[PDB]
């Protein structure tokens, strides 16, 4: 658990979900399948610098 | 934006600029999505009626990524006052779809708790625009960031001569000469979190640009989440 020791090592957000901890993305974004980091699903994600 | 450096090709790809029918840019706002965009409810006053341009970095010499979008239906949080800036947000729903390109992206918002106990404890966030770069200077022609860190909140109270309600906020330097400025306002205010930016922060007020002493007051975006959220449903 703990979403404070670095984030959960989740990419995005943090959710201590009772015990564990539980991760998630912003709208455009798709859990993978570690479920801890942040899959895009379109050529252009929010948050991303289109270089 | 005094101070700062210059937003580069897709660096700054959520910025928008609000523009009158003399076509000259007079506020900023964020792209939250295609159809969707952030903006300062005071904002809304400098203008009989508006546009919004994005994509642009340069307003002199013209690259390609530009385009130009029609507010459908402005949004203005009716709880605002001119009075106080008090809840100084806006959202304005697009006619046309924006087309994501180079130098035009949207960028996210996070959650209320994740967001404030993470992305608002961090050291800096990120603060852009067209506006004045000088207090007394002209509005800018090229669009920039500055790097701004974050205000205790305590110390914010104090430094200030008005009262920081809940929902805004404290960002920037006490003797350095680095703040946004004129024309700055509907501004975004991001931070950075491994590479990904989030929505944290409407660029709102100040008492004068860069003034020693004083700082530069943001919209707690944060504090605004589900309005602005069943505000992209139009409400
Ligand atoms: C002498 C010139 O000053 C004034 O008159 C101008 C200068 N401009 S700016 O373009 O230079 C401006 C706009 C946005 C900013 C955003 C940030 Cl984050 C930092 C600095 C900013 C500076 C704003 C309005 N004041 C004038 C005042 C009016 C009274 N104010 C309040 C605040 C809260 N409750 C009640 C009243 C604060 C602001
Ligand atoms: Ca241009």
């Amino acid at each position: 658990k703990l979403c404070s020791l670095d984030n959960g090592d989740c990419d995005q957000f943090c959710h201590e979900e009772q015990n564990s901890v539980v991760c998630s993305c912003a709208r455009g974004y798709t859990l993978a399948d570690n479920g801890k980091a942040c899959i895009p699903t379109g050529p252009y994600p929010c948050g991303k610098q289109t270089l | 934006i005094v101070g700062g450096q210059e937003c580069k090709d897709g660096e700054c790809p959520w910025q928008a600029l609000l523009i009158n029918e003399e076509n000259e840019g007079f506020c900023g706002g964020t792209i939250l999505s295609e159809f969707y965009i952030l903006t300062a409810a005071h904002c809304l006053y400098q203008a009989k009626r508006f546009k919004v341009r994005v994509g642009d970095r340069n307003t002199e010499q013209e690259e390609g990524g530009e385009a130009v979008h029609e507010v459908e239906v402005v949004i203005k949080h009716n709880r605002f006052t001119k009075e106080t800036y008090d809840f100084d947000i806006a959202v304005l729903r697009l006619k046309t779809p924006i087309t994501f390109r180079m130098n035009v992206a949207p960028a996210c918002l996070p959650e209320r708790d994740w967001a404030e106990s993470t992305l608002m404890t961090q050291k800096t966030g990120i603060v852009s625009g067209f506006g004045r770069t000088h207090e007394k200077g002209r509005q800018s022609t090229r669009l920039k960031m500055l790097e701004v860190p974050y205000v205790d909140r305590n110390s914010c109270k104090l430094s200030s001569s008005f009262i920081i309600t809940q929902n805004m906020f404290c960002a920037g330097y006490d003797t350095k000469q680095e703040d946004a400025c004129q024309g700055d306002s509907g501004g975004p205010h991001v931070t950075r979190f491994k590479d990904t930016y989030f929505v944290t922060g409407i660029v709102s007020w100040g008492e004068g640009c860069a003034r020693k002493g004083k700082y530069g007051i943001y919209t707690k975006v944060t504090a605004f989440l589900k309005w602005i959220d069943r505000s992209m449903k139009t409400r």
